[PDB]
RNA sequence: AUAUGAAUUAAUGCGAAGUUGAAAUACAGUUACCGUAGGGGAACCUGCGGUGGGCUUAUAAAUAUCUUAAAUAUUCUUACA
RNA sequence: UAAUGGUUUAAAGGAUCCGUAGAAUGAAUUAUAUAUAAUUUAGAGUUAAUAAAAUAUAAUUAAAGAAUUAUAAUAGUAAAGAUGAAAUAAUAAUAAUAAUUAUAAGACUAAUAUAUGUGAAAAUAUUAAUUAAAUAUUAACUGACAUUGAGGGAUUAAAACUAGAGUAGCGAAACGGAUUCGAUACCCGUGUAGUUCUAGUAGUAAACUAUGAAUACAAUUAUUUAUAAUAUAUAUAUAAAUAAUAAAUGAAAAUGAAAGUAUUCCACCUGAAGAGUACGUUAGCAAUAAUGAAACUCAAAACAAUAGACGGUUACAG
RNA sequence: UUAAGAGUUAAACCUAGCCAACGAUCCAUAAUCGAUAAUGAAAGUUAGAACGAUCACGUUGACUCUGAAAUAUAGUCAAUA
RNA sequence: UUUUAUAUAUAUAUAAUAAGGAAAAGUAUUUAUAAGAA
């Protein structure tokens, strides 16, 4: 199943605020891979400043490092990630939605599917793609 | 409203008056009304040929008539949903009449919207005397108009000078050009004709929309001055 | 058989002559079309046709399996000094009750007795009988001496 | 068990002229009723949800334009075209 | 001596669906004696493909949010709170109310929004996920396998009860303050149960569309809503929802694709009150729920509409 | 055992059946019916006096002889008077 | 409609052509029976 996540990192180093996402990326892709799943894409969302002052657990964020990741894995790992996810103090916010491949095997992310880019292989562009 | 019987069977009643003895003298109309017998039917009748374009109503082409497969590449074996449902208000409905040349009309208009500012008159003076052959654009006791030129399209492929409808469509439409180009030319001329010989022309079309806006404009400015007045306190 | 297609097919024709249609279509079986020849008989329908779901048939087509299906049967219904002349078509033999009668109660029946709560046949009407699945009017039934079904009344 | 009677005892019906509350019918002056719970002698009061058999009883934030005004349209009686 | 009756409003549609029996009903063609057999696909189904957010519904899990209350701090001052106006044994000088922050608690879900929709009904609109179910068309397949449904089964608002936890607001009962001739009421304060969650009992609502389900047919218009096309334009065609109607029906109001024309099945009704009462029986922890009379009294009783009067009934004018 | 079938009765041995919400079992009531009487247009409804057919009884219950056939208005025994 | 022609690749597009007209005078028993009012 194809899973589309949107996480809102905490920017606490304010000279490297990549690290952190950077960091979380890496546990969450490395858990799917080593679950029999993969890795679609990740798209770097940027850094926006939060619609309130969201708090989780005792620290209050004003900004976050915003940051996407379509992935295809199962449900029960899928529930796993958002677990980790949600106790992890780095991830200030983190949302999971299902991407449906009914009709078509390869999906984009919401982004690039709200820009007018269906297909990942229209975002890689189509040449000699007809062998 | 229910079917009336009343209206139609005045004949009925009266002659039950009139032989009952209520009613002494027969009424003029008596005569009349009885060698012309009223329409007693009121009845919706079925329609099944379509008097525009000719195509036929009520007509299911069975399994049989197809021995060979349709574009998707399939046979058909038997029949299915649409074909199955019973079709009676297609033939009680009124059938919409449609013809070829409205669509051209559309595009000519759309190609010449200033031939729309021509202005046209719908009063149909006699039908019936039309004496027309369209083996030329121009016809007496008609003006020239896209109409025109969609009934030369017409009369090219009837006779099959030309195959397909843009091409006698684009050969009306030159002839068109060059007869209105003539009509333009003989306009100009004459003006500067009727100048050249000391025709004194009192107003002119210039003139004449200058002068009501200029009084579309005092009135307005009278209004703006007291609307500004009244505004600004 | 069904005797509830050919109650269906009466309150069809009720409808039909209210609305005052010209023509109108019924399902195309061998006891819809004995009744319907018989009505036309009498004089109470206009004509009979063949056709599909959409109209009458512009050719002749042969009846299979393959077209069953999409088959009806076309009536022109008859209106006449202003009156539909099939004004009611009821049914004397119901599903829930079936009425059987001998010949002797028919000729009963036709001759102004009640029988089995049927109202004796009236001057002007019509009651159609089945016999060895065969349609046909009160009077030949008893003509041919066939105890019977009695099916329905048209006036 | 089928009956016949019974101290004691549960409810309900009628009527004679009256007596008391103001609950319902109008927005019945706290919208009524339905189910349920409690309070109260009772009528009823209150809490909870439902129904309309009450709100469909519904009724503006407004502005308007050009072709021969006539020796020509208006006049026309089966004509002439 | 009227059922050649009815159930939206006069008596009467079961809260909803599923489904057993039905000595209930039921597709087409041919053959044989009222059916049986063989064939068939129009009902009813199965499997795919395509299109669409099958998003809405059910359970479970994981989250978000505005606010409320309480406590604590900061400053700051004399009042604050409520009502028609006030006053309350437990507002404030023990620094209250209000303001700004910081903590904990539960409950609930603003706009979108029309319950449009989804669900058998009850219900259901904060977000995400897991599973289950629900749509139309085409293709193929089965070949009447269907409809309804006594008894029965399942689910069923709010209230209620049984255990646990929870308890911020609201709030039966109770305790007081007002009003009043009286207050046992409406208004006000504190507020117990309950409302909340989990595991159960129960199975009642104006559980309503006061309208059981299925099938064939029935004249229009207008919108939407959902598909299928054809080139925003065809005021495009096919369906369903909604609104107003024609015919028809009706005591009328009114219904209007059903309250119409017909068929099949089920449930219910036979004057008002006594009475959904008593007694008995069945089930539940109980409250209660189901089943459910009779005597006696009377010529009454009710529905729709009409014209009036009346309203602490509206608006318009003078 | 009977002229004769059958849990009709008596004995023996097996099986787990049989009826029932289209109403068993139990209780109350009742002689049944007609080409008889009444009534109604009729379907039906009421009566079962009178005419006729069937059954049962001859104060109550059981048994026995005779007989083709009787639990006889017989006999025996008991109950009641 | 039907048939045929020309043209084009057994089929398709255009054009022409249509057989349904017949006459004549005279030749009851109906059935069973449902009423409301204050
Ligand atoms: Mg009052
Ligand atoms: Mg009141
Ligand atoms: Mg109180
Ligand atoms: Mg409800
Ligand atoms: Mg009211
Ligand atoms: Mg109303
Ligand atoms: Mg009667
Ligand atoms: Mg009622
Ligand atoms: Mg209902
Ligand atoms: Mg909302
Ligand atoms: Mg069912
Ligand atoms: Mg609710
Ligand atoms: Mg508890
Ligand atoms: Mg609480
Ligand atoms: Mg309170
Ligand atoms: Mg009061
Ligand atoms: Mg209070
Ligand atoms: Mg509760
Ligand atoms: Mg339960
Ligand atoms: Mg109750
Ligand atoms: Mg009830
Ligand atoms: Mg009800
Ligand atoms: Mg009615
Ligand atoms: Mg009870
Ligand atoms: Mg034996
Ligand atoms: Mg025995
Ligand atoms: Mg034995
Ligand atoms: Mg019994
Ligand atoms: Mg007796
Ligand atoms: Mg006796
Ligand atoms: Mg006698
Ligand atoms: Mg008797
Ligand atoms: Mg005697
Ligand atoms: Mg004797
Ligand atoms: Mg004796
Ligand atoms: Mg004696």
């Amino acid at each position: 199943m194809l899973y589309e996540l949107i996480g809102l990192v905490r920017i606490t180093n304010s000279n490297a605020p990549k690290l952190e996402a950077k960091e979380l990326s890496s546990t969450i892709g490395k858990l799917i891979i080593q679950n029999r799943g993969v890795v679609r894409d990740i798209v770097p969302m940027g850094i926006r400043y939060l619609p309130k002052i969201m708090k989780k657990d005792q620290e209050k964020h004003f900004r976050a490092y915003h940051f996407l990741m379509l992935f295809d894995s199962s449900a029960a790992v899928q529930s796993e990630i958002l677990r980790t996810l949600k106790k992890d103090p780095r991830v200030i916010r983190s949302s999971i939605v299902k991407v449906d491949l009914d009709k078509q095997l390869d999906r984009a992310s919401s982004l690039h599917r709200s820009l007018g880019k269906k297909s990942i292989l229209e975002l890689v562009n189509e040449d000699y793609q007809s062998i | 409203m229910k079917i009336q019987t009343n209206a139609v069977n005045v004949l009925q009643r009266t002659s039950a008056y009139l032989k009952s003895g209520l009613l002494k003298e027969t009424p003029a109309w008596y005569n009349v009304v009885a060698s012309i017998p009223p329409s007693t039917k009121f009845t919706r009748e079925p329609r099944f040929k379509n008097p525009s374009n000719g195509h036929i109503i009520g007509k299911l082409v069975d399994v049989t008539e197809q021995p060979h497969a349709n574009n998707k590449g399939l046979y058909k074996t038997r029949p299915n949903s649409s074909d199955k449902r019973v079709g009676v208000k297609r033939l009680y409905r009124p059938p919409k009449l449609t013809y070829v040349e409205d669509r051209l009309r559309s595009l000519f208009y759309k190609q010449h919207p200033w031939e729309l500012s021509r202005p046209k008159i719908l009063v149909e003076n006699e039908i019936g005397d039309e004496n027309y052959d369209w083996s030329h654009m121009l016809q007496i006791g008609r003006p020239l108009d896209g109409e025109s030129v969609i009934q030369r399209t017409m009369y090219l492929i009837k006779t099959k000078q030309y195959g397909d409808m843009v091409e006698a469509y684009d050969h009306a439409r030159y002839e068109f050009y060059a007869l209105r180009m003539q009509e333009e030319t003989e306009q100009q001329v004459a003006l500067e004709e009727a100048e050249m010989f000391g025709s004194l022309f009192g107003v002119s079309a210039i003139e004449h929309g200058i002068q009501k806006e200029q009084e579309v404009l005092d009135v307005w400015e009278k209004k703006v001055v007291e609307e500004t007045e009244l505004m600004a306190a | 058989m069904s005797l509830v297609k050919l109650a269906n097919t009466c309150a069809h024709l009720q409808n039909c002559s209210k609305v005052r249609v010209a023509l109108t279509s019924i399902p195309y079986t061998k006891l819809q079309l004995q009744f319907a020849y018989n009505l036309y008989q009498q004089g109470f329908l206009s004509s009979l046709q063949k056709g599909s779901t959409m109209g009458p048939d512009k050719d002749f087509v042969e009846v299979t399996p393959d077209n069953i299906s999409t088959r009806r049967l076309w009536v022109g219904l008859k209106y006449r000094d202003n009156k539909p002349v099939l004004s009611s078509c009821k049914l004397i033999s119901k599903p829930n009750s079936r009425i059987h009668l001998p010949m002797e109660d028919m000729k009963k029946l036709c001759s102004g007795v009640t029988i089995r709560n049927i109202k004796p046949l009236q001057p002007g009407e019509l009651i159609l009988v089945r016999a060895h699945n065969n349609i046909m009017d009160i009077n030949e039934a008893i003509s041919k001496k066939l105890d019977g079904e009695v099916l329905c009344r048209v006036k």
